[PDB]
């Protein structure tokens, strides 16, 4: 049980290292999107 | 002679139950790891719906 405990534990923070990197990543992609709507704004009779 | 011969084995379990407690108590706990798992389960469940 302590063996199965502490793989267990060693894949949560494995799994909480990529929740980690989506996030990061995620947030990079998120700026990026808000820099393309500004560039559409400004591009933006109407 | 009986009772010695029921001595030592139960001396035998004895030294048994030492050699498991002494390999159980390389690895941490498991009332802390409880914790920390459940911890790290909040944490994740709070990433998983952030992500």
């Amino acid at each position: 049980q302590r063996k199965r405990l502490a793989e267990k534990y060693r894949e949560c923070l494995s799994n909480k290292e990529k929740i980690l990197k989506e996030i990061e990543v995620k947030k990079e992609y998120l700026s990026s999107l808000q820099p393309r709507l500004n560039s559409i704004m400004q591009a933006s009779v109407q | 002679k009986k009772q010695i011969l029921q001595a030592k084995r139960i001396r035998k379990n004895r030294q048994e139950y030492d050699a498991l407690a002494k390999v159980i108590q390389h690895h941490p706990d498991r009332h802390e790891t409880l914790k920390e798992l459940e911890a790290l389960g909040k944490e994740l469940e709070h990433l998983s719906h952030i992500k």
